[PDB]
RNA sequence: AGGGGGACGGCGGAGCGAGCGCACGGGGUCGGCGGCGACGUCGGCUACCCACCCGACCCGUCUUGAAACACGGACCAAGGA
RNA sequence: CCGGCCGUCGCCGGCAGUCGAGAGUGGACGGGAGCGGCGGGGGCGGCGCGCGCGCGCGCCCGCCCCCGGAGCCCCGCGGACGCUACGCCGCGACGAGUAGGAGGGCCGCUGCGGUGAGCCUUGAAGCCUAGGGCGCGGGCCCGGGUGGAGCCGCCGCAGGUG
């Protein structure tokens, strides 16, 4: 018997992982080839986020595509997301480009075609390129999400910032000890 | 299409049947029954079906045509074929081989059709 | 056209051919080479001795740099610092065989993990042995068997090691690459003695076996394959 | 006996709570009284206006 | 479903967990939230920072409709008409400035937020915030209030 | 008593105390604590400044080497073993050694 | 010599030699179904010498010949002929099993006309 | 550098001029070898029924520790968390 | 330690019918136009010759076969058992386990929406069975009797389910 410890055998970045629709289903058979047979490191990280989950795929807010791909140098070319795409109320100036993402929503849609860009999904973009040529990848923010603000140190402790769970937010719930040196002492 | 009417029905039992570690389809239009994909008649636009002859003579080839839309009513013609086995072979090498509909089943086909002639022709075997 | 697209494809077949064969040159040259250089370097510590004694003084060798490490106690309840040691040197069963690199930072590493190896000094014979026996190289972390020489050309190209006689050179005369060309190298895998292991649990010169031998492992060698 | 959230909660009263409400499958039952109710009356007086005043 | 649960696979096994040793007892450790000043210490005062004690200023009713002012920022100010409104910048009847009642969209007090365009507008509001108009009259719009 | 010896960087200097970060052992884990330190109590440590003089040399020697095109072998490589080296013995016949037999000084 | 299959490789199976439950033989309140004993004192688990073995995955046959018939076939269960066709075309690594439940006047029906698909079936002639 | 003698890139400032075999201690065995018995004897690591002989404490649970001179357990069905 | 086997893990693994044990772009013309290459060995050192200019053979040369097939005897128009892609295949490494966690069960019981032009008085469920077999197991299938009217497979669904 080997000394070889066992714990991290198996790793849990899973391979096929949860696909049950079958759209995305066949996203994943149409990418799997090309990822295979293609040295593009793009399809690569392409593949491997169409396989997270929504909680790790957020939803590209369409003024961060918009300050994310006016930067230099970044001329046409498609703007490629593996989330979806909300429009803001943010922005007042119409949009000026073309994008390539899974679901884009029906205000983002309609102000798109507007601004006389276009609107790619997957297939379409696979077959006008077979791997990343011009192209430009973005993500939504991904610790975006509430329960970010309550991860963390635990509150209480001496320099948390984080956001306990109370069920309201009034004067009596959590400030009374431990929050005021007026009442016995401070975080 | 072809392959999105795949994904909707390969498990959802239609005319599947699984049992004893093995898994068959029963629809018309199929090849050896087993495989569930490449061997339908349903999902495919370009299917060729071996029967044989309800009359207990020679078998009966049909292919589905792209002519007109998916009415099933007429979308399947019909061949009869009643000769000796070799020349019956060659005919339906001939109608894929020189037809371009459907080359990766030509065999099949071959070995259906040859196995029919088999089953009709009287034999205490 | 299609004749002219034939000549093509002979000429890239013929090619395979001409490279093989110059390929296949070297390596026997190189080898024979070799052959010329062991001897030479044999014969001379016998002619420097002869002068030496002749002259009625003593001659002492260079005390070698490469050691062979065999495991030889097992694997349960050992001490930690053995345990990390054996891990470095990459030995972790019972009955597992290594090259080492002398010098004064692997004495030391040996000398903490001391009643659990069994390690002296390899002859060429050998290591000839081992390595073409039971030598297994480590591809892509995915151990497999030396048949061929295309395996050890390739994971060893950038420092020039193509064919097994030269992999087995570095290793004899450890040479700029030693390192590299011995984590090529599979722990070898070596089976349980024939005949005995005199009381195994036992420095070697309490008439047990464990310690430094410096020649016996020329002898245990021989029977633990 | 925690671990992370320190929330409470109502339904316990030592002598029970079950002995109060469950039956609200009524209320299909309930809307179709009352609509009917309303056909009822506004046939029997049928020129005045439904909601009335 | 039920034909999914923990316990009608964790069948056999002599305890569905709950150990052997410290068995799954009654309620070991108080009903409840109990203790938090005598041996969950620990927990109440390392993940609820404060739960005991009390700060001022009781206030005996408090009908929650004397302070109902909801806000919208400058940066989502332009969005109560429609888009065809702004559309015209000098165009189509619409002269130096439109005018936006915002409480008549529902929102009282208009807070200041981020960039807002540069064209010439009219907020209706009860509440404006020095920012907020610092912004507006900066643009070349002007405020005015209401009741 | 827990930082006597330890040693660690130094990231403040008030009139006459610095601060140092210095690494205390608690269970398993390793912390960077932060603490004060009157002048008094600390020195300096040659540890790292025996590193800078070799660092020195060893930039120097660069140098010389593109001056002479020569690639020399930059610092520490390790103690190797011995090399094969003639003992002269001409002045006599090496000394016979021989064990003391036993007496008794109590 | 009546029906062959189509490569009949020698089958060699470690021991399907019924395995029983760790006191199957002294109740019989305990039947010889097998039960892994989760217990503290128990030897069977506990892997003492010259016990009852417990199942462990090794113990399985090469995927080469699962279910393979010691006869030279793979088995499968029919019940008429609209599913007896299904092995037209494989019809040399799969014999028919007629079903405990069809009846007479429809298994000298399946029985014989197998026979024209020659299909060896594992119960021939049953019902008379 | 010339070119005789010679280190020859070069693949033309020369070396294919076109196959068959062994093979092969050559990328995991084949024979293009034969023998015996067959209507009351042959086959059945399965596949279980009985009998033998070489080799092996009674389960569930607390326990640091169970075969325990620790406790529940006569036996079967059904219910049982 | 050498080999056979099961499984788990790893391989960014291979496969839309494996362009490597370094096997190595292409499409045209123009000029000038090959005694088969692409002027890296006395490098003595990944990587530079000797059936080369012998596969029928290419617009009158059936047909740049546009598969009467590029004879690509390392053939993606082009399917071998292949490709139930949740499938099939290749290489290596390891497999102890109470408390506890998880994954997978064409393991099991009952009830429901679907589906088998399912089974059934020419005999259902159950019962018994030194009868035949499958699966490591959960259990399952087949024969024999016994009985008298019902039952089961597959996809989903629910539970007072072992």
């Amino acid at each position: 018997g080997v000394d070889i410890r066992h714990n991290k055998d198996r790793k849990v970045r899973r391979k096929e992982p949860k696909s049950q629709d079958i759209y995305l289903r066949l996203l994943v058979k149409l990418y799997r080839f090309l990822a295979r047979r293609t040295n593009s490191t793009f399809n690569q990280v392409v593949l491997k986020r169409l396989f997270m989950s929504r909680t790790n795929r957020p939803p590209l807010s369409l003024s961060r595509m918009i300050r994310k791909m006016k930067l230099p140098g970044r001329e046409n070319k498609t703007a490629v997301v593996v989330g979806t795409i909300t429009d803001d109320v943010r922005v007042q100036e119409v949009p000026k480009l073309k994008v390539c993402a899974l679901r884009v929503t029906s205000r983002a849609r309609s102000r798109i075609l507007r601004a006389g860009g276009k609107i790619l999904t997957f297939d379409q973009l696979a077959l006008d390129s077979p791997k990343g040529c011009g192209t430009v990848l973005l993500s939504g923010p991904r610790k975006g999400r509430e329960v970010y603000r309550h991860f963390g140190k635990a509150p209480g402790t001496p320099h948390s910032h984080t956001k306990p769970y109370v069920r309201s937010k009034g004067r009596k719930f959590e400030r009374a000890r431990g929050r005021r040196a007026s009442r016995g002492y401070k975080n | 299409s072809a392959h999105l009417q795949w994904m909707v029905v390969r498990n959802c039992s239609s005319f599947l049947i699984k049992r004893n570690k093995q898994t068959y389809s029963t629809e018309p239009n199929n090849l050896k029954a087993r495989n569930s994909f490449r061997y339908n008649g349903l999902i495919h636009r370009k299917t060729v079906g071996v029967e044989p002859a309800a009359d207990g003579k020679g078998v009966v080839v049909v292919m589905k045509r792209r002519s007109g839309q998916r009415k099933p009513a007429t979308s399947y013609v019909r061949t009869t074929i009643n000769k000796n086995a070799r020349a019956t072979l060659s005919s339906i090498r001939h109608m894929i081989r020189k037809n371009k509909y459907h080359p990766d089943l030509r065999m099949a086909a071959i070995r259906r059709a040859s196995a029919i002639l088999r089953s009709q022709k009287p034999v205490m075997v | 056209n299609f004749a002219e697209l034939k000549i093509k494809r002979l000429r890239k077949k013929f090619a395979q051919k001409m490279l093989r064969k110059a390929r296949r040159k070297l390596i026997y040259e190189k080898a024979k080479h070799y052959h010329k250089e062991y001897r030479q370097m044999y014969r001379t510590e016998i002619r420097m001795a002869r002068m030496a004694r002749k002259a009625g003084n003593f001659y002492v060798p260079a005390e070698p740099k490469l050691a062979f490490v065999i495991r030889i106690r097992g694997i349960n309840g050992v001490s930690p610092k053995v345990r990390k040691v054996l891990q470095l040197l990459r030995l972790r069963q019972i009955f597992n065989g290594t090259f080492v690199k002398l010098n004064k930072a692997s004495i030391n590493m040996l000398r903490i993990v001391e009643p659990y190896i069994a390690w002296g000094y390899p002859n060429l014979k050998s290591v000839n042995e081992l390595i073409y026996k039971r030598g297994y190289g480590k591809i892509n972390k995915k151990r497999i068997a030396l048949t061929d020489n295309t395996l050890i050309a390739r994971s060893l190209g950038k420092y020039n090691i193509i064919c097994m006689e030269d992999l087995i050179h570095e290793i004899y005369t450890v040479g700029k690459h030693f390192k590299e060309a011995n984590n090529f190298l599979w722990p070898f895998k070596l089976s349980s003695p024939r005949g005995g292991m005199k009381k195994k649990t036992t420095h070697f010169v309490e008439g047990g076996d464990a310690g430094n031998r410096e020649d016996q492992i020329n002898r245990l060698i021989r029977r633990m394959n | 006996a925690p671990s992370r959230n320190g929330m409470i909660l109502k339904p316990h009263f030592h002598k029970d709570w079950q002995r109060r409400v469950a039956t609200w499958f009524n209320q299909p039952a309930r809307k179709i009284r009352r609509r009917k109710a309303r056909q009822a009356r506004a046939r029997r007086i049928a020129p005045r206006p439904a909601a009335g005043p | 479903p039920s034909r999914l649960r923990k316990t009608r696979k964790l069948r056999g096994h002599v305890s569905h967990g709950h150990g052997r040793i410290g068995k799954h007892r009654k309620h070991p450790g108080g009903r409840g939230n109990a203790g938090g000043m005598h041996h969950h210490r620990i927990n109440f005062d390392k993940y609820h920072p404060g739960y005991f004690g009390k700060v001022g200023m009781r206030h005996y009713h408090l009908k929650r409709n004397q302070s109902f002012c909801p806000t919208v920022n400058l940066d989502k100010l332009w969005t109560l008409v429609s888009e065809q409104t702004r559309v015209n910048a000098a165009k189509n009847k619409t002269g130096a400035a439109p005018i936006i009642d915002v409480v008549r969209s529902g929102y009282y007090k208009v807070l200041g937020k981020g960039k807002l365009p540069k064209q010439p507008v009219i907020v209706k509001a009860k509440f404006f915030s020095r920012r907020a108009e610092e912004k507006i009259k900066g643009v070349g719009g002007a405020c005015v209030l209401v009741a | 008593k827990c930082y006597h010896g330890k040693t660690g960087r130094v990231y403040n200097v008030t009139q006459h105390a610095v601060g140092i970060v210095v690494n205390k052992q608690v269970k398993g884990k390793i912390l960077a604590k932060r603490i004060n330190v009157r002048i008094e109590h600390i020195k300096h440590s040659k540890s790292r400044d025996s590193f800078l003089k070799r660092v020195k040399e060893n930039d120097q020697k660069k140098k010389e080497a593109k001056e002479k095109g020569t690639w020399v072998q930059l610092k520490r490589q390790p103690a190797p073993p011995r090399e094969a080296h003639f003992v002269r013995t001409n002045g006599k016949e090496p000394e016979l050694l021989e064990p003391i037999p036993y007496e008794f000084m109590a | 010599a009546a029906l062959r299959p189509l490569v009949k490789p020698k089958i060699v199976k470690k021991r399907t030699k019924k395995f029983i439950r760790h006191q199957s033989d002294r109740y019989v309140k305990i039947k010889r179904n097998w039960r892994k004993p989760r217990g503290i004192d128990n030897r069977v688990r506990r892997r003492f010498k010259g016990q009852i073995l417990m199942p462990n995955i090794g113990y399985g046959s090469n995927k080469k010949t699962k279910h393979m018939l010691p006869s030279g076939f793979r088995k499968f269960l029919v019940h008429n002929v609209k599913e007896l066709e299904v092995l037209l075309m494989c019809n040399k690594s799969y014999c028919a099993e007629i079903a405990h439940n069809v009846s007479s006047k429809n298994r000298k029906a399946i029985v014989e006309r197998a026979a024209q698909l020659a299909i060896r079936v594992t119960n021939p002639n049953a019902r008379l």
